[PDB]
C-alpha cells in the first residue's frame, strides 16, 4: 500500500545522507550547464533537449490540477510537504540517472535504451527479474500517468469553460502527438526543446504577475502554507493523512521523484559522464515542484487568503484557473491554455519513457505498436470516462517504483564511487 | 444567492423509465460538478450518480440502468431512469459535490408502484351523540382510499389553522389513509360551521366535508 | 464499501444541555467525513465538514472533532431549534455514503393526551365499511399503548396508528389510532372502546362509545 511512499521518500533521506546534500552545492553549476550554449559525444539529443523532453514528461496536469487536489484535501500546508518530496527527491532523481550510465543501445539506429530496467540486469544476478518487472509496470504505468490522466484532464477542462468540445479535442491532441512522436525522440527534442520553455515562461509569468499585484498577501501566503503542515492541533501525528500524505502522493506526482521513468530520457543525451548528464536530470524536481508547482499553489492560497465566492468546492483544474480569474483579468484563459501544453507535453515525453522500457520486453519490432496504441489511446481518454483515473494511476506509479527503489540503495555504492569520480573531473 | 430546482418526479410503473431535470441558477453550472442524491420514505439518504462535464460514475445499485448527463448551455442536469425497481423510490436531490454536499436542491419525488391511482374517500369524524360536553370540542376528517401520495388538508379554507393536527399517512395494500383532527371550543361548534378541505392533485379532486353532529 | 454507523440511533435531549452524536465507520477515512442537520420538508444542511473545519453561518455552538475511526458531533447548549435528522458523510472516493442517522428529540414535563374517540360515518356505512377513530393529541413522552374494546373484548388486529413529528410549538406528540372494519362485522357488535395507557396515570384513559344510540 502506501508504505511506498514511506520507502521513496526514505531514500530521499538516504542518499541525501550518503551524497551529503550534493544538490544545494551542484545546483547553480547544473543549472548553468543545462542551458549552457554548445555538445556531441555519442548521444542522440543535447542535455538541454533531454531535459526539455524530460521536463515535458515531469511538468503535466499535476502541476496543474495535482496541486489543487492536495491544496483542497491536504490543506495548504500540502504545499511545504510537496516541497519536501523534491528537494530530498533531488537526491533520488540523481542516482537514477547517474545509474542510467550502465545503458546499451538497440538495434534500429542508436536510439539508445537506458534506464532502471537496464540497471537491474547489472545488479548482482534476482535482477534480470526486477529490470523485467519494472518494464512490465512501466509500459503500463506510461497509459496512466503519461496519457489518460494528462488527455482526460484536459478535454474535460476546455469542455467546462469553453464547451464546443466534446471528442473534437481528443482529434486535435491525437494528430499533434502522432507527428511529434512519428520521429522518434530526436524529432521529441526537437518539439519539446521549443515547446517546453515557452509553455514554462507562459504561465510562471502569469504567477508572478499575480503575485506582484498581491505583494502584501505574498509572506502570509507563505505562512499559512509553514503554519499548516505542522499543525498537530488535532490528532497526534495525524496530519499524516491530511496533509503530508497528500502532499507527498501528489508531490511524487508532479515532480516524479522516486518512480524510476524520468531517466528513461537523460539516457538519450550526449554526455561524456554520467556525472554530466545526471547534474542536468537533477534540475528535473527543482523546475516542477520549488518552480512551477510552488507558482500554482501561492496563487491557489491567495484565494484562500481572500474571500471570492463560490470556489470553496471546485474540483481541481478548475479551482485554479477560478483562483487564477479571480486574481487576474483573464487568468481562466491562461490556466486551461497552459494546461493544454502542459499535458501534451507530458503526452510526448512519456511517449518515450514507455517505448524504450516497452522494447526492452519485446525489441524494436512492436516500437511502432506502442506509438499507434499511445495516440489512439490518447484519442480514447480524451472521450472515455475515467474518474478516479488518478486512483489507478497512482497505484501503477507505485508498481513500478518498488523494483527501482531496491536498486538505488543497493547501488548507493556505486554512484558514491561513480560521484567521486566527475566530481575529481570537476576541478580541472 | 445559487438556486437547484428539481422537476419531473412523478409515479412510474416498475419497469418503466423516466429523466429527472435539476435547472440551475446564481452560479457556472459548467465549472463545477454535479451529483445526484436520494432519500428513501425512511429518510436513507444514498448516492446515486456523479458528473463534471465529461466523465461520470455510478454507484453499483443502479449501474446500467440510470444515466446521468449535463447540458451546460441550458444550465440543467439531468437523471435519465430506465429499467426502474421498487427500491429506486425516494426524493432525488440535486446538488454540487468535491468533499461536500454544501449546495442542495429543493428535491423532487419519485414512486415506483404498480398500484393505481385512485381518488380518496373522505368521511366526517363527528362525536357521538353521549359525549361528555367539556370545554372544548375536536372534530376530524378521515381521508381513506387514495393512491398515490399526497393529500393536502386544512380547515375552514385555513382559517382554522391553531389547534389541528393532521397524522402522517399509513399505507395498507396499495392504498393510504390519512385523518386529520381540529379542536375548536364548544361556543363555536355546531354554532359556527367547521369545514374539511380535502385535496389530492394526482387525481384531480378538491373535496368539503361540513362536520355535522349525530 | 463504506459502512458508517451511527450511536445513538435516537435520542431525546432536555433543553439547554449539551449532547455528544457518534459516527462509526468500518475503515480509516482520514479527515473527510462531514455532518448535515436535517429537518422535516427540508434538505440536509451542512453543520461541519472535513470532520473539524467550520461551514459559515451554521451556530458556534456545533463543533466535530476526530479522525480515522473516531469521529464525534458535539452540539453545546441546545435549543428547540435543533430538533431533527443528524446525517455523517464520508469524501474517501466518489462513492460517498452516509450513515442510517440520529433523531434529536426534546425533553418537556409529561403531560397526558386529550383523547377523543369516533364512530364511523354515515356515509362510510353505506360504503360498505365502518372505520372507528380515536385520536390522542398533545402528550408527552411518545411512548403510549392504545387498546382497543369491542364488547369488553380486546382486539389485537386490525388497527392503524400513525404519530405526528414532534410539535415545534410546546414538544407534544400526538397519535391517531383507526380500528377498520366492514359494516357488516361493525353492526354485529355494540360497544367500542378506546384505552390509553401512558406513564401519566395508573389507571388509563378510557372513552368508548355504543352503536345502539
Amino acid at each position: 500500500g502506501p508504505y511506498m511512499l514511506v520507502l521513496l521518500l526514505g531514500t530521499g533521506i538516504f542518499l541525501t545522507l550518503r551524497l551529503g546534500f550534493m544538490q544545494i552545492h551542484t545546483l547553480p553549476y547544473a543549472l548553468k550547464l543545462a542551458f549552457s550554449k554548445h555538445e556531441t559525444s555519442e548521444g542522440d539529443i543535447s542535455h538541454f533537449q533531454a531535459l526539455m523532453t524530460a521536463l515535458a514528461a515531469t511538468i503535466g496536469t499535476g502541476n496543474i490540477a495535482g496541486v489543487a487536489t492536495a491544496y483542497v484535501l491536504g490543506g495548504p500546508g500540502a504545499i511545504f510537504w510537496m516541497w519536501v518530496t523534491a528537494f530530498f527527491g533531488m537526491a533520488t532523481k540523481y542516482a537514477e540517472a547517474v545509474l542510467a550510465i550502465k545503458y546499451r543501445t538497440v538495434d534500429d539506429n542508436g536510439e539508445m535504451a537506458g534506464g532502471p530496467m537496464y540497471f537491474l540486469e547489472k545488479g548482482l544476478p534476482l535482477g534480470k527479474i526486477l529490470g523485467v518487472a519494472f518494464a512490465f509496470f512501466g509500459a503500463f504505468a506510461a497509459f496512466g500517468i503519461g496519457n489518460m490522466v494528462q488527455t482526460n484532464s484536459v478535454a474535460d477542462a476546455v469542455a467546462s469553460n469553453f464547451g464546443v468540445d466534446p471528442l473534437i479535442t481528443g482529434f486535435v491532441l491525437a494528430i499533434f502527438t502522432a507527428a511529434v512522436i512519428l520521429g522518434g525522440i530526436k524529432s521529441i527534442g526537437k518539439a519539446t526543446g521549443i515547446i517546453v520553455p515557452f509553455m514554462a515562461v507562459f504561465y510562471i509569468l502569469a504567477g508572478l504577475v499575480i503575485l506582484a499585484m498581491n505583494i502584501g498577501y505574498i509572506i502570509p501566503a507563505f505562512g499559512t502554507i509553514f503554519s499548516s503542515a505542522f499543525n498537530f492541533s488535532a490528532g497526534f501525528g495525524a496530519l499524516i493523512g491530511t496533509a503530508i500524505m497528500w502532499g507527498v502522493k501528489r508531490g511524487v506526482f508532479s515532480n516524479e521523484a522516486g518512480l524510476g521513468s524520468a531517466p528513461i530520457a537523460a539516457a538519450a543525451a550526449k554526455t561524456d559522464h554520467p556525472g554530466r548528464q545526471a547534474l542536468v536530470s537533477m534540475t528535473g524536481t527543482f523546475l516542477d515542484t520549488i518552480v512551477v508547482c510552488t507558482i500554482t499553489g501561492l496563487v491557489l492560497t491567495i484565494a484562500g487568503l481572500k474571500a471570492f465566492p463560490g470556489l470553496t468546492d471546485l474540483t481541481g483544474a478548475s479551482l485554479t484557473a477560478a483562483s487564477f480569474d479571480a486574481l487576474m483579468p483573464m487568468g481562466g484563459l491562461i490556466v486551461t491554455i497552459g494546461l493544454v501544453f502542459f499535458a501534451y507535453s507530458t503526452v510526448l515525453g512519456w511517449s518515450y519513457y514507455g517505448e524504450k522500457c516497452f522494447e526492452y520486453l519485446i525489441g524494436t519490432k512492436g516500437i511502432r505498436l506502442y506509438r499507434i496504441a499511445f495516440v489512439l489511446v490518447a484519442f480514447w481518454g480524451a472521450t472515455a470516462s475515467l474518474p478516479l483515473v488518478w486512483n489507478i494511476a497512482d497505484t501503477l506509479n507505485g508498481a513500478m517504483a518498488i523494483p527501482n527503489l531496491i536498486g538505488l540503495l543497493l547501488l548507493s555504492g556505486v554512484v558514491v564511487s561513480e560521484t567521486k569520480a566527475f566530481n575529481e573531473i570537476r576541478k580541472n | 444567492e445559487v438556486k437547484l430546482e428539481e422537476s419531473g418526479g412523478g409515479l412510474v410503473q416498475p419497469g418503466g423509465s423516466m429523466k429527472l431535470s435539476c435547472a440551475a441558477s446564481g452560479f457556472t453550472s459548467s465549472d463545477f460538478a454535479m451529483d445526484w442524491v436520494r432519500q428513501s420514505p425512511e429518510a436513507g439518504l444514498e448516492w446515486v450518480a456523479e458528473i463534471a462535464a465529461s466523465e461520470r460514475h455510478y454507484a453499483e445499485s443502479v449501474k446500467g440502468r440510470f444515466t446521468i448527463s449535463r447540458d451546460d448551455s441550458k444550465s440543467s442536469v439531468y437523471l435519465q431512469m430506465n429499467s426502474l425497481r421498487a427500491e429506486d423510490s425516494g426524493l432525488y436531490y440535486c446538488t454540487r459535490t468535491a468533499g461536500a454536499c454544501g449546495q442542495w436542491g429543493t428535491g423532487t419525488t419519485v414512486t415506483v408502484s404498480s398500484a393505481k391511482t385512485t381518488p380518496p374517500s373522505v368521511y366526517p369524524l363527528a362525536p357521538g351523540s353521549a359525549a361528555a360536553a367539556a370545554s372544548m370540542v375536536t372534530l376530524g376528517c378521515l381521508v381513506k382510499g387514495y393512491f398515490p401520495e399526497p393529500v393536502t388538508v386544512t380547515w375552514n379554507s385555513g382559517s382554522l389553522s391553531s389547534g389541528v393536527h393532521t397524522f402522517p399517512a399509513v399505507l395498507q395494500s396499495d392504498l393510504y389513509t390519512l385523518s386529520s383532527s381540529v379542536t375548536v371550543p364548544s361556543s363555536t361548534w355546531p354554532a359556527s360551521t367547521v369545514t374539511c378541505n380535502v385535496a389530492h392533485p394526482a387525481s384531480s379532486t378538491k373535496v368539503d366535508k361540513a362536520i355535522v353532529p349525530g | 464499501d463504506i459502512a458508517m454507523t451511527q450511536s445513538p440511533a435516537s435520542l431525546s435531549a432536555s433543553v439547554g444541555e449539551t449532547v455528544t452524536i457518534t459516527c462509526r465507520t468500518s475503515e480509516n477515512i482520514a479527515s473527510a467525513l462531514a455532518w448535515y442537520q436535517q429537518k422535516q420538508g427540508k434538505s440536509p444542511q451542512l453543520l461541519v465538514m472535513n470532520a473539524k473545519t467550520l461551514a459559515a453561518g451554521v451556530p458556534s455552538r456545533f463543533s466535530g472533532s476526530g479522525s480515522g475511526t473516531a469521529f464525534s458531533l458535539k452540539i453545546n447548549s441546545l435549543q428547540p431549534e435543533d430538533f431533527g435528522s443528524y446525517s455523517c458523510q464520508h469524501a474517501a472516493g466518489w462513492l460517498l455514503t452516509f450513515g442510517g442517522g440520529t433523531k434529536l428529540e426534546i425533553k418537556r414535563a409529561d403531560a397526558a393526551p386529550t383523547v377523543s374517540i369516533f364512530p364511523p360515518s354515515s356515509e362510510q356505512l353505506t360504503s360498505g365499511g365502518a372505520s372507528v377513530v380515536c385520536f390522542l393529541n398533545n402528550f408527552y413522552p411518545k411512548d403510549i399503548n392504545v387498546k382497543w374494546k369491542i364488547d369488553g373484548s380486546e382486539r389485537q388486529n386490525g388497527v392503524l396508528n400513525s404519530w405526528t413529528d414532534q410539535d415545534s410549538a410546546d414538544s407534544t406528540y400526538s397519535m391517531s389510532s383507526t380500528l377498520t372494519l366492514t359494516k357488516d362485522e361493525y353492526e354485529r357488535h355494540n360497544s367500542y372502546t378506546c384505552e390509553a395507557t401512558h406513564k401519566t396515570s395508573t389507571s388509563p384513559i378510557v372513552k368508548s362509545f355504543n352503536r345502539a344510540e
